[PDB]
């Protein structure tokens, strides 16, 4: 809640803008507008595009690798806007960059942001 | 007490530490059901607009439709697919304007129809439910066209095609009764009775004038196409149902939704979506409070419910926020949706008692219109 | 005693009796010195390799055991996508369904039945002594019995420490014995975050226990045909290899040209590449991916050859979906990349990286 | 703020909704998104089209004819949203009616609902209102 | 004192009790001066956004301009037109993409070209000022495109047609110096020169790696065009300053916009466009606040101003609100604009004394963008 | 002064030796009893008058003299719309320039000159001294200055307020003595938010002081020929009435076929309508609207003759933007229209309302 704080993930809300998979989230949580954590809401497309943040789990102590991944074709979703942006670098170092509209690979070319999924891709090298 | 969100971060720590993999991929809506509520966010005349599919038991969004200028959506009543009539400009608000009717699969939502309307013919306005509907046999969508004169247009779902425009008389509204008839309700005060073969003018005929020039009913009625109930209520709450089940209108006893006292210490019905009808319990729903008689399109605060035969008061809820439309589910132990523009949040109450059970925020900027299927 | 049958497996895998004319082991082809691909040159140079009878090739790239005992069994999963097995179209369910083939195969080994193979065994006192302490007196006897030990004793081999050791600089990294170099963590941040982990990684999320590059799915990338592989192994200029199609029982002709995924472990010492050894050279192999992608006129140049990478053997099929991903990898990422695979080198085999690069 | 209060004209501030001509104005005033009490903003298109109200006018006490008129071609200004309802008819009585996109006659066609006007067309009363 | 809206009525009232006659039409816009400021609604990624056209001095909305999905605003420094490169779909956010450029009249607001740009080809990304510039004679327009690799496109807006896709190295951002040059920076630490034809491979330069690989340079650097100087933050409140006015980059000494102490107790800039640079007085304002490392686009509430010569403090400014972006006037005594995302509101404030003057409020969902025209 | 100059108009207006042979005077075409239009059945019905020749049509129909002293002189305002002047082509800057026309005219009360005139004013002692009392000795013996009294006399007496009343009932109500029936009051309601307004209303907003229904303006509605009419003036069947660009200096082609707003005051009772009589009816004039609005068949034909409107004499310069509202007047409005038109009646042709 103050905005400038040290972000301090929780891992038992994943509604919230400080569930600890969103630590470099962009946008709105897709499980807001009829997906879940890591699926898509329906009649939107999944893009196979990412970008990257090493989150740590308040549950087990470790850092996992959040490979995030836009679902798009849909205009915002207005639900559980969140912007987090921890690790996040500039769009030169376009892997760890959350400004951009991560839908390449969208099926039917969708490219319009509605939310974005926090599947782990790897434990943080 | 845990919510969803709760529930969901520890099915996630579970899956993880279990080891368990999923695929992440494009989920399907849960089919729909009785509980399936769609809420509108006409988005006080925003160019695009938004619905949102609602799981009303657990006050969830499972979906959203993206509209353009002013849509309005219909929902066929036995759950088999959901359509708008949406206008599109290909310049955001500007330039070569499309109207056009989108057909969706109520599961994955995704379009299976859409269909243009040749020379923008829509009618432009804040969103009215009767403006456009489906005939019973959901083949058919009709839209109203006030725009050089009242008309209404004959879409074919089926054949996936526009058909033709209907000259009417100076009338509004649209109730469907049939594959090929529907109501209007007319300046003059009368219905008028469309009946449109597959050719040539329709076959007009009017009831008598069922209300005087100086009372004033409402752009929101509500109607079971089921039921054939229209019911309408004025300005004052006097609530004129009309028997639309047999082909003809027949007018039931006007029923007053507020006392003679109530009337004379400022109650009024006030809204958008004032009026509510659970086809199978015969029961009307009305938003009303104490407001001046020029401040009918303010929320209220409260709704009464009374019997759709007799017009005795069953409730009277408090509904502790300012509720702008109601509808409610038709199933059994129905729930009764408030929405409110302001809050852009539908709360969710049991019908019955009243309590508030969920609600469900950030439904746009200013959602106004409540639609149900009719699946019973 | 799993001990023993490994061991015995370890016998049998560099035991050239088990050819016709006694010229070739597994060893030979899988060959440990060179993390079990097959160094020698052939008609098509090192894409295919040479059977027993000295001159009969093999249209597929002989593949490396190392990390084979980590894929599942063939299998079907719910998604309808066909999982696992072992030959580079899913052909063999398993390793102990694969070993006794190419003993019989008369592309390779050649004996001419298993009764043949029985009679090597026989010959030998340390298989009758080995043999019938793990599988019972006069197993020998039984060219059934022999056979299918010797089959299970080779797939308990392959299944050892030694085949898949898991001591990468990647797995010494991912336990934080240390750090990967700049250019290699960049390798590794691309894979997990484009196309190529749809793919070459175990799982769809999470964190795989024991990772070795594959989904173990089977995918039509749109390859062309090796044409000097093709002409070597006397398939014919009309033949097509049908890949996960040609599985018995596998009828859908969506399956049409569709290979296994292979494990990336040691990928940087295994050359050539892809299940016809097509490519030489791993940056060609990356590079490939590019053709779905990069707009430029290159993207569409195999860089061995200047010309076209070539029409699709199989034109049906292509995973599209995960190939056309609507980004291009430039030469800093492979770059990268290449870094990144060259950690996924076993120890032993860390020498033999000199070479390559 | 009771917005179920009679609605109080006052004759002091036109960006309030308060202001007496917005006595049956719906949408936003379009002195707040760049045009002014009667005139639309640049690049939108001004509607023939109007729906009327007699609305009172604390000032003189004289009652004038409001002959709301769209300014059309936008997307809604999203500035000084206001609805208010003297005198509002339903919409079978559209000369009275404010849900309606009052945008016929506007140049190219333009359909959209931007932000409204108040220009004064007469003095005069209704039975109605 | 007296509101715009008090001082309206007033007039309104005068003119009726006079008998004053006056013909409702369209407004220009006031002739756009050094006052005049545009905010740009990203909208938090809405597929439709506004840009708001304001007189700063009076804090006057005298314009708006729609826009598509993440558009990139310019405006012609000269006053002379603005522009942007927009996205539209044909059914709202989904279907057929169409990118395209307008240039509007900067009085009318009414488009005078209007410019399809070929295969889609914008970069969609949170708006980022100078990922679509225009060159300084004002006569073509850049766009930057990362998919399927980083390229820049050419839009000529003299003959309103668009040019061609430029191949470039694995570099980020446009500053356009020539009617054929611009620079960009790239990801191996250096600038990169690229100099255009209308056909054939463009001349392309490094400079040296000028910032070390840990060191990050944000999003958001201003760039005065007219003084060909780029003024490029770190996330620690370094700033790197480069001046491109020879037509090649020239790297100025590294200023430090916080002090040790101040460092060593967690201030950092933070927002969006956290850096304003004003060309005549040289100098620098850039958005501060105590926040932890990781928390870079948050609000910030202080703004310092330093000498961009000496690296001087001259002020550091409470702004008094949740502040994310910040531009300054190019005239003499200049306003700062501090623009909140979360207040949507414009705060217009003295540049000198840091006093608030005024604001402008109703900005949109999620305004984020401020753009004058340097027209000194 | 003013009173005894009107009154010598008074006396002008309907005395007949201001014709040729003495047959026909001001009064004759703009008769007092049909609120100063010509009740004379001609070739052509009421649609042109009849000269004192007994033989020459106009081309054009006699439209009332009531409120047509509240219209501006003739000028082009600061967008560049002419306003005002008389004739239907504002060819007369006002009455003053306008009332010696109709003497003069050889189609009308076909005097030969000014000295005609003259020597016929000088006929009357009752002249002589009223001439003479108003403008000085000898005024009659002059022909010019005969002439320009004689003019200004019957301008004067034309801005009476006995051509002016605004005792309509539309006054009346404005004044609130009275109520509109609900169809007048609907039909005002419509004449304000439809186009009418546009173009019979005084003001663009405010209110009047004296609405006379109409912003004085020119504008082609797109009428077509009055053939009967047209055959009857003689002109011939090629001929086309430009309207306001018959005006001396008027040279702007934009002009050609636009017309002047009449005042919609009395017009119930000043039928046929139009600047060349071709509708008969009022409801026919309103109906005529709708040609640009509706989409419906009808919409295409002249109630009166069942056939087509006509192409527009002047197919350049129609006034689309306003008449083209995208609206439908439904029979409804019409009717409310014509109840409202009806109260635009001055108090004495009421009786003649039917
Ligand atoms: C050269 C003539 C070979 C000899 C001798 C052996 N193998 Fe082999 N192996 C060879 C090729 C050309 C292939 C692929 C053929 C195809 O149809 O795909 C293989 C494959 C295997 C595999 C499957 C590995 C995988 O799919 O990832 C296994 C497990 C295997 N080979 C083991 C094996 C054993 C145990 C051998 C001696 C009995 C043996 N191979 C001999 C080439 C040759
Ligand atoms: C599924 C759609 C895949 C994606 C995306 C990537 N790869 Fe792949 N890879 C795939 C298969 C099915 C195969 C075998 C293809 C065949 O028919 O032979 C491969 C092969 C490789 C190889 C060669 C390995 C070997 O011959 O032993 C390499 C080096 C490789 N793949 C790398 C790679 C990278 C770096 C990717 C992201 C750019 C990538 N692959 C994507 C299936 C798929
Ligand atoms: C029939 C033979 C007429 C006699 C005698 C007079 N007038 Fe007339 N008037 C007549 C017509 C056909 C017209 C319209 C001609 C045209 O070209 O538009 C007129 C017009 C006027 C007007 C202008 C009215 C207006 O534009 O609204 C005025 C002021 C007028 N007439 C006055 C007038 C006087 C004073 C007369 C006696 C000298 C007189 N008219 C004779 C038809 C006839
Ligand atoms: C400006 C574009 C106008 C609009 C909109 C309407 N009217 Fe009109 N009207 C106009 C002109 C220029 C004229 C004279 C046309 C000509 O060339 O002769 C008229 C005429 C009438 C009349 C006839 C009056 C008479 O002949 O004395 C009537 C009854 C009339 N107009 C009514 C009317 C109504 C009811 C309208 C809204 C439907 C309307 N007009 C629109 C100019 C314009
Ligand atoms: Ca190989
Ligand atoms: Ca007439
Ligand atoms: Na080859
Ligand atoms: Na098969
Ligand atoms: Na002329």
């Amino acid at each position: 809640t103050d905005p400038r704080a040290k972000w301090v993930p929780q891992d038992n809300d994943i509604q919230a803008c400080d569930y600890w998979r969103h630590c470099s989230i962009d946008g709105n949580i897709c499980d807001c507008s009829g997906g879940s954590l890591t699926n898509c809401p329906p009649g939107t497309k999944l893009a196979t595009a990412s970008w990257v943040a090493s989150c740590y789990n308040p549950t087990d102590g470790q850092s996992y690798l959040i490979a995030y991944r836009d679902c798009c074709g849909y205009n915002v979703s207005g639900r559980c806007p969140c912007l987090n942006t921890e690790g996040e670098l500039p769009v030169y170092r376009p892997e760890f960059a959350n400004d951009i509209i991560w839908c390449f690979g969208a099926e039917d070319d969708a490219m319009t942001y509605h939310c974005t999924i926090s599947p782990i891709v790897g434990k943080a090298s | 007490q845990e919510t969803q969100g709760q529930a969901a971060a520890r099915a996630a720590a579970a899956d993880l530490a279990a080891g368990q993999d999923d695929e992440p991929r494009i989920l399907e809506a849960p089919a729909p059901d009785a509980r399936r509520v769609y809420v509108n966010d006409p988005a006080h005349f925003a160019a695009v607009t938004q619905q949102f599919v609602i799981d009303g038991e657990a006050g969830r969004v499972i979906g959203m439709i993206d509209g353009g200028f002013l849509p309005n959506p219909v929902v066929a009543d036995d759950g088999s697919f959901i359509a708008h009539a949406s206008t599109v400009f290909s310049r955001i608000a500007r330039g070569e304007r499309t109207d056009y009717v989108e057909v969706f699969d109520p599961v994955t939502l995704l379009p299976t129809a859409d269909i243009e309307l040749p020379d923008a013919p829509r009618f432009l306005v804040g969103t009215y439910p009767w403006m456009t509907s489906l005939t019973p046999d959901g083949k058919t969508l009709l839209f109203y066209q006030f725009s050089p004169a009242p008309a209404v247009g004959v879409v074919d779902l089926e054949g996936k095609a526009f058909k033709r425009m209907l000259d009417v008389p100076d009338c509004y509204h649209i109730f469907p009764t049939a594959p090929d008839t529907f109501f209007m309700h007319c300046r003059d005060g009368s219905l008028a009775k469309v009946a449109f073969g597959t050719e040539g003018t329709p076959e007009i005929t009017h009831t008598e004038v069922f209300h005087p020039e100086d009372e004033f009913l409402i752009n929101h009625p509500a109607y079971s196409q089921k039921a054939g109930r229209l019911v309408w209520p004025t300005y004052t709450g006097k609530i004129h149902q009309i028997d639309l089940s047999s082909g003809d209108a027949k007018f039931l006893p006007a029923v007053e939704a507020l006392t003679e006292a109530e009337r004379a210490d400022g109650w009024r019905p006030g809204g958008w979506q004032q009026v509510a009808y659970h086809r199978a319990l015969d029961r009307i729903y009305l938003l009303v409070d104490q407001r001046d008689e020029w401040r009918h399109k303010t929320a209220s605060r409260f709704v009464v419910v009374l019997d759709a035969k007799t017009g005795e008061r069953l409730a009277k809820f408090e509904m502790g926020h300012e509720i702008d439309s109601i509808n409610v589910s038709q199933d059994e132990k129905p729930l009764l949706y408030a929405l409110s523009t302001g809050d852009k949040t539908l709360y969710i109450h049991d019908a019955e008692s009243g309590e508030e059970l969920r609600s469900v925020n950030q439904l746009g900027h200013g959602p106004q219109v409540i639609t149900t299927a009719d699946m019973g | 005693a799993d001990d023993a049958l490994a061991a015995l497996g370890a016998q049998l895998f560099v035991d050239p009796a088990l050819s016709r004319n006694a010229t070739q082991s597994c060893a030979t082809c899988h060959d440990p010195a060179r993390a079990f691909t097959d160094p020698r040159e052939g008609k098509a140079g090192l894409a295919v390799s040479v059977g027993d009878d000295g001159q009969s090739h093999g249209d597929r790239n002989t593949p490396t055991l190392g990390y084979a005992a980590l894929v599942p069994a063939f299998h079907r999963d719910a998604n309808g996508k066909y999982k696992g097995g072992q030959f580079w179209d899913g052909r063999a369910d398993d390793l102990k369904q694969q070993a006794g083939q190419p003993m019989l195969n008369p592309v390779e080994m050649a004996m001419p039945d298993r009764a043949a193979v029985a009679a090597r065994l026989r010959d030998d006192p340390a298989y009758r002594t080995g043999f019938e302490a793990l599988f019972g007196k006069g197993v020998l006897d039984d060219p059934e019995r022999a056979f299918d030990a010797a089959a299970e004793a080779l797939a308990a081999y392959q299944a050892t420490g030694e085949f898949s050791p898991f001591d990468s600089k990647y797995d010494r990294v991912m336990r934080g014995e240390e750090k990967f170099t700049p250019l290699e963590e960049f390798g590794y941040t691309v894979f997990i975050t484009w196309n190529c982990r749809l793919c070459h990684m175990q799982r769809k999320q999470g964190v795989a226990e024991r990772e070795t590059f594959t989904n173990f799915e089977y995918h039509n990338i749109g390859l062309p045909v090796n044409e000097t592989a093709r002409e070597a192994s006397g398939l014919g200029a009309d033949h097509v290899d049908h890949g996960l199609l040609a599985r018995p029982g596998i009828e859908d002709p969506a399956q049409s040209g569709r290979f296994k995924v292979p494990s990336l472990r040691n990928v940087a010492v295994t050359g050539p590449y892809m299940h016809n050894g097509v490519f030489t050279d791993l940056r060609t192999a990356i590079l490939f991916y590019n053709k779905y992608t990069s707009r430029r006129p290159e993207a569409k140049i195999n860089p061995e050859t200047g010309a076209p990478w070539g029409e699709p053997e199989v034109a049906r099929n292509l995973s599209l979906a995960e190939l056309q991903s609507g980004l291009m990898l430039d030469d800093g990422r492979v770059d990268a990349l290449v870094a990144f695979l060259e950690t996924l080198t076993d120890r032993r085999y860390e020498p033999l990286l000199e070479e390559s690069r």
